């Protein structure tokens, strides 16, 4: 119904049509979590080489 | 002018980036060697296309893009592709062994040994920027790289570039095209970890693109090439307002403003019409009313769901080709009396319309026919949560038996992250339900 | 060999349907949570429509229409009629109703009956039944859930012998193509107490439900008069038929209701397909004017008619989509 | 991504030799190692199994292991015998006398380091080694005993590399000695811990298939091995030729193995064919799909209707309708969705390769992760217990330093594996 903010130019045009009105983690923890998971691997890798050593 | 950097992560992201940049070049009259005859400001400029391309003294127009894969073979086909001279080596980054469709491996294990490098190569692009708006991130939900390394990157970018906006182009997993079985795990994990770091995300369900390729292009079994050229058309529609002169969605900030009223619910549904076969001998060109009417047909959506059984929060109509405001307003008026379009009470029931007179460009030898007028609707409907429900259910089935979980835990991940990610998704499903009913 | 599932065990209609399907030897029942089905006989509540039609290589069909609850619940039906232009507030076959939330449509509800106070017009309503508004305005408040207050038909058609009240139940099937099929066999759920125009503080006299009256088995077995009888009684006592005097109005109300919401629930171009059985409840006044009382989304059938109806469902709603290796329905054309 | 091949023992080297014989024909590589094909799809994934040699020669990344020189001399004088790198011939002289202990603890221990040196020398050249594959039997001494010793020591030196095996299961129908159940049980314990994928090739199944189905009155080991090389060729097709699948051994393992101990696969193959007898009639796709899912085509004498599929991989080869393949695959699942677990969504995956094997215009290879494999292990466990309850033939092992407890442990672990498969059959 109501066409507003009609903007035109050579490339085209744009507008708005209303039909009815209404009614972060720091680098601190990133590299901490990445390394806390890395030695969860190392621990698992160690228990394997321990198991294999047995 | 303000620059945008496109980051393509994993196989899906890379090959889709290829499709987009190929298409961009054709739309801007840039050739494979990077020469752009129509650009009369040799060596630099302030134009709208400079949002996505920088310029060298030699007159080359190079994408503001970075490609990253944890494994070479996909990006190698960019190093030797028809647009090899378009990019330069520092833009293309490759690991040696991929993430094996394992989020944990892509995020934690292999992600760690390459994250600092990528950010550096990204920083080398941002130093060439006078005013960076932010980033467009292309990736798959199901890939280990596409899911795991992306969430890692998205976390750092919010740290190294806090004030910059970040949009996503996300490939939602489909069994007909996929081969991994653990993609639901990867999808939930990466969504949980990226949600607070993504301002606006456009989900594309491979299932939807696949059926569109069969139904409307008469391709019996679509290839990634078939899917990606169609996806690039949609993406091109969504980014045209950043690369061309206009007054709608001129920067990334406006995408969130116009489409994302509430931050967590930042997944707008895209719908595109018309899709016409090039091998179709005889075709009747469709009108503004017909293509606008096709925007409320589920069979044209990037994600199959039912907007009738949800509520809208925003709705943009982006036209390309022979279109004038008068025809649009008539088409809108007609459709409304015939279709079910419920907005949330705290939103005006209206449409933001963008028109570019240049009709959509097609790749020569592609599957798509040239049309006189096309349209992409961006609607933030709560119905898209059906896609979350599907995904969350598949996740629940496997996780109840802890199936495949050991693959992730074996890479240092804790089983608790699974339940955390799933609870965040359970919250997200309820956010949608509060708003939608 | 098609496949189906059952997710509603209390369904008297579809437990019978599942049985018929297995007896064909071309259908196979899977368990509740098996996604690889052709047909779903879903639950009444929180049925996951969002997970249908996403199984590659499987045509999927469900026995419910998503969004069809806006017709099958009292608060919605009123809002549906009043807001929908094709029905409107001027609608001639729906009793004047109002939506009433507990401590909205209350200020308006008062105004409507305020001339009925002094218009010397019939002024009885229903949620229960009363002439005083104040008495039931905060009977709703004592309950807790939103209620609907509605025009009461205090001059209903009365069956003799007995001077009794009754309501008519019609079973309607909407297939995947949105063909509206009326079941030729309906049923009158009659009261046996002589209708008392004075005292409605009793229930048996002004409430014709099949449960609450268990004066049972007096004039007809079941408090259940079928159309062959009701037609005959009409011919003898009023010199008219059932088709003419009542059924035309029934077929008109049914068709008007489903056509109203067709664009909201149709699965014409959807990735999954729907059908559903409805139960329309009508009522006739002494001038033989039919009023819509309600619509039931999960209707139970009459015991004589189970065999015939449930076989009809398989014929036109299921086998029409999943074919196997004169009609009991009346198609309401449009 | 390169793969290192190892073949241990009599059985190991005989199926391994015929594998290289078959896929060398597929890749157009000749008995000397010179390429001689037509397609170049023959070559862009050929570094996976072959090493490039000076003079445009190609050399298998293959290590031949045995405690006796008998079989490996047959290999060397075999048809493709001279293709193999001569240094990769590592062998002892004493043999293992069908004794797991000899292979694992004494005779083999003496020889294992020499083998590991050849492995190390191969891995060093690999630009990105993705994993190892072993061919052996579990009923003998060398392939069983030493093969698992190698696997254990390879995991120590390469903990983060994929280890897959093609493991022939013993059967009284096809039996050399009575101690095969003992040797098999000891080896399964090892495979459960230190492998990512073990293809369970039952000699019972290979026999029944040769006689019941393939019209062979008295099948030999040669006939049995026709079936094994055809299957090995089929499972590795996706890694040896270009196609849809951008996946290494690890990515493939991830999607087949929901639980680390449950990685024992039923291989299958269609059409089933004897050697020599030509095939004139090309199977339709519906026939390929129907057959590769039928028990009679399984290489493990297990009834898949007695268990449930955890995951399934299928590889069609040849020129065919990729569409029709999808329909037939999707058909089978939707036909018999009760034999697939419902709690692993979309657990059946397919791939297609344009290059068919020799002699067939189109073929399919079935890789099934079924819980019905417990039938195989229960079978071995019964044969084991029948002897062990009387401590029969045990002196052959205690004479090499083993104790009874190690048998009791091995027995328990396999009864655990069985009970674990049973857990997911009733989920
Ligand atoms: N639309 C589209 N989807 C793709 C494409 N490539 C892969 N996919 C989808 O992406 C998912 C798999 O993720 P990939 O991108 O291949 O994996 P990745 O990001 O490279 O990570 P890795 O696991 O390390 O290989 C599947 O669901 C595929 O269907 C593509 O080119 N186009
Ligand atoms: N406005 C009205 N005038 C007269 N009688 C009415 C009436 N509204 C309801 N009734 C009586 O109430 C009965 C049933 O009430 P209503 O239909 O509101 O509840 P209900 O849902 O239990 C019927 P069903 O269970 O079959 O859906 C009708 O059959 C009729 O006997
Ligand atoms: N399929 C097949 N099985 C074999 C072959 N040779 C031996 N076997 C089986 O392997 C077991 C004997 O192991 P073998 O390899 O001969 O012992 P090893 O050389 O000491 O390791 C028995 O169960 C045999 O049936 C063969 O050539 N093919
Ligand atoms: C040695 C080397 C290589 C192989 C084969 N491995 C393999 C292959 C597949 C797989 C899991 N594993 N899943 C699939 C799905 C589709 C197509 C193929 C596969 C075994 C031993
Ligand atoms: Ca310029
Ligand atoms: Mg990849
Ligand atoms: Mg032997």
């Amino acid at each position: 119904m109501e066409v507003i903010e009609l903007n035109k130019c050579t490339s085209g045009q744009s507008f708005e049509v209303i039909l009815k009105p209404p009614s972060d983690p720091s680098l601190e923890e990133i590299q901490k979590k990445l390394e806390a998971a890395e030695e969860r691997r190392k621990y698992q890798e160690a228990e394997l080489l321990k198991h294999l050593a047995e | 002018m303000r620059e945008c950097i496109s980051i393509h992560v994993g196989q899906a992201g890379v090959q889709i980036g290829n499709a987009c940049w190929e298409l961009y070049c054709l739309e801007h009259g840039i050739q494979p060697d990077g020469q752009m005859p129509s650009d009369k400001t040799i060596g630099g400029g302030d134009d709208s296309f400079n949002t996505f391309f920088s310029e060298t003294g030699a007159g080359k127009h190079v994408p503001r893009a970075v490609f990253v894969d944890l494994e070479p073979t996909v990006i190698d086909e960019v190093r030797t592709g028809t647009y090899r001279q378009l990019f330069h080596p520092e833009q293309l980054i490759t690991g040696k062994e991929d993430a094996a469709n394992n989020y944990a491996r892509g995020h934690y294990t292999i992600g760690k040994e390459i994250i600092d490098l990528v950010l550096d190569r990204i920083r080398k692009l941002a130093d060439q920027c006078t005013g960076l708006q932010g980033f467009l991130v292309f990736h798959s939900f199901g890939g280990g790289t596409g899911s795991g390394f992306t969430s890692l990157l998205m976390e750092r970018l919010s740290v190294d570039y806090g004030k910059k906006s970040k949009l996503e182009f996300s490939i939602y997993p489909a069994p007909q095209v996929s081969t991994a079985v653990v993609e639901p795990y990867n999808s939930i994990l990466t969504t949980h970890t990226t949600l607070e770091h993504s301002d606006c995300a456009f989900m594309v369900d491979n299932e939807a693109i696949y059926d569109i390729c069969r139904r409307n292009l008469d391709i019996e079994r679509p290839t990634y090439t078939n899917l990606n050229r169609l996806i690039s058309q949609i993406v091109s529609s969504i980014t045209a307002s950043l690369r061309f002169d206009g007054a709608l969605n001129v920067d990334l900030t406006e995408f969130q403003t116009n489409l994302v009223p509430y931050p967590r619910i930042h997944f707008p549904l895209a719908t595109y019409a018309p899709v016409i076969s090039a091998e179709k001998a005889y075709h009747e060109q469709l009108s503004v009313a017909e293509i606008t009417n096709a925007c409320f047909e589920p069979a044209n959506q990037m994600v199959k769901c039912d907007p009738r059984h949800g509520k809208y929060m925003a709705c943009c109509l982006l036209y390309r080709g022979d279109v004038v405001p008068k025809d649009v307003n008539a088409a809108i008026a007609t459709i409304k009396t015939k279709r079910s379009i419920q907005f949330v009470d705290w939103c005006p029931t209206g449409f933001k319309v963008g028109i570019n007179y240049q009709p959509p460009t097609v790749v020569p030898g592609g599957d798509l026919a040239k049309v006189q007028r096309a349209v992409c609707m961006l609607s933030n409907t709560t119905a898209i949560a059906e896609a979350w429900a599907r995904l969350d259910h598949k996740f629940d089935l496997m996780y109840a038996k802890r199936a495949f979980v050991h693959w992730y835990v074996g890479e240092g991940m804790e089983e608790g992250e699974f339940s955390e990610a799933r609870e965040d998704m359970a919250a997200l499903e309820k956010d949608y339900e509060e708003v939608g009913v | 060999m098609y496949t189906f599932v059952v997710r509603d065990e209390n369904s008297s209609v579809y437990a019978e349907v599942s049985r018929l399907l297995l007896a064909t030897g071309q259908w196979k029942r899977l368990r509740k949570d098996n996604p690889r089905f052709n047909l779903m006989l879903g639950e009444r509540n929180r049925l996951p429509f969002g997970r249908l039609g996403h199984e590659p290589g499987l045509v999927q069909l469900v026995n419910y229409y998503r969004g069809a609850d806006k017709l099958c619940r009292k608060a919605s039906l009123v809002k549906l009629i009043k807001t929908s232009p094709e029905l409107s507030e001027s609608c001639t076959w729906f009793p004047e109703s109002y939506v009433i939330y507990p401590t909205d449509e209350r200020e308006v509800f008062l105004a409507a009956y305020n001339r009925r106070r002094e218009g010397r017009e019939g002024n009885v309503w229903i949620a229960l039944i009363s002439s005083e508004a104040s008495e039931l305005l905060d009977f709703i408040d004592e309950q807790g859930q939103v209620h609907v207050i509605q025009k009461y038909l205090e001059k209903p058609l009365l069956l003799e012998p007995g001077h009794r009240k009754f309501d008519i139940r019609s079973w309607v099937l909407v297939d995947h193509l949105y063909n509206i099929y009326l079941y030729r066999e309906g049923v009158l759920r009659t009261s046996s107490e002589p209708y008392n125009s004075a005292n409605f503080q009793d229930k048996t006299c002004h409430l014709t439900n099949h449960c609450i009256q268990k004066n049972y088995g007096r004039y007809e077995e079941g408090n259940e008069m079928f159309f062959e009888e009701f037609n005959q009684y009409l011919m003898d006592a009023l010199n008219t038929t059932l088709e003419n005097s009542i059924l035309l109005q029934i077929k008109h109300i049914i068709r008007s209701c489903l056509m109203c919401i067709e664009p909201a629930i149709s699965t014409k171009h959807l990735h999954y397909q729907s059908f559903q059985l409805f139960g329309f409840d009508f009522m006739v006044d002494e001038e033989l004017k039919v009023w819509l009382i309600e619509v039931n989304g999960a209707p139970a059938c009459a015991q004589k008619l189970y065999a015939e109806l449930c076989q009809g469902i398989v014929d036109v709603a299921i086998s029409s989509v999943f074919p196997l290796a004169t009609s009991i329905f009346i198609k309401l054309h449009h | 991504r390169e793969i290192v091949h190892i073949q241990a023992g009599q059985c190991g080297n005989q199926i391994g030799a015929k594998f290289w014989e078959v896929i060398s024909d597929e890749h157009g590589i000749d008995p000397t190692g010179s390429y001689h094909g037509d397609s170049d799809l023959q070559l862009e994934r050929i570094n996976v199994y072959y090493n490039e040699a000076t003079g445009n020669k190609y050399v298998p990344r293959a290590i031949l292991v045995d405690l006796e020189p008998g079989t490996m001399d047959s290999v060397r004088s075999g048809p493709f015998g001279q293709i193999f790198r001569p240094d990769n011939f590592v062998f002892g002289q004493s043999g293992a006398g069908n004794n797991w202990a000899k292979g694992h603890y004494t005779e083999g221990a003496e020889l294992v380091d020499s083998v590991l040196d050849v492995v190390r020398k191969e891995s060093e050249s690999c630009d990105c080694l993705q994993g190892f594959q072993l061919t052996h039997s579990l009923g003998g001494g060398t392939g069983s005993g030493m093969g698992t010793l190698l696997i254990s020591k390879i995991r120590e030196e390469y903990p983060d590399r994929i280890m897959n095996t093609f493991s022939v299961m013993p059967s009284p129908k096809v039996s050399d000695t009575v101690v095969e159940p003992y040797n098999a049980t000891l080896s399964v314990h090892q495979l459960v811990e230190n492998t990512d994928e073990t293809y369970c090739i039952d000699n019972e199944a290979l026999y029944d298939i040769c006689f019941r189905t393939l019209k062979l009155t008295t099948p030999t080991y040669g006939d049995l091995n026709h079936l094994v090389s055809a299957t090995m060729s089929g499972v590795t097709t996706c890694l040896r030729f270009p196609g849809q699948l951008n996946a290494d051994l690890r990515k493939l393992a991830v999607n087949m193995v929901p639980f680390p101990r449950l990685h024992f696969f039923m291989p299958g193959f269609a059409p089933l064919t004897s050697r020599g007898s030509q095939q004139y009639r090309a199977l339709t796709v519906p026939e390929l799909t129907q057959q590769m899912f039928d028990s009679k085509n399984m290489m493990a004498a297990c009834d898949p209707r007695h268990g449930r599929y955890l995951t399934v991989a299928a590889i069609f080869r040849g020129r065919m309708s990729m569409k029709e393949v999808d329909e037939q695959m999707l058909n089978v699942q939707n036909k018999n969705s009760s034999y697939f677990v419902e709690w692993i969504p979309n657990n059946v995956k397919t791939a297609v390769c344009d290059i068919p094997p020799r002699g067939l215009k189109m073929s399919a290879t079935f890789i099934g992760n079924s819980t019905a494999i417990q039938e195989l292990f229960k079978r071995i466990s019964e044969q084991f217990t029948a002897m062990f309850r009387r401590k029969a033939f045990l002196h052959w092992y205690t004479g090499e330093g083993m104790d009874e407890m190690e048998f009791t442990e091995a027995e328990s672990n396999m009864n655990d594996l069985v009970s674990e498969y049973q857990q997911y059959q009733d989920a």
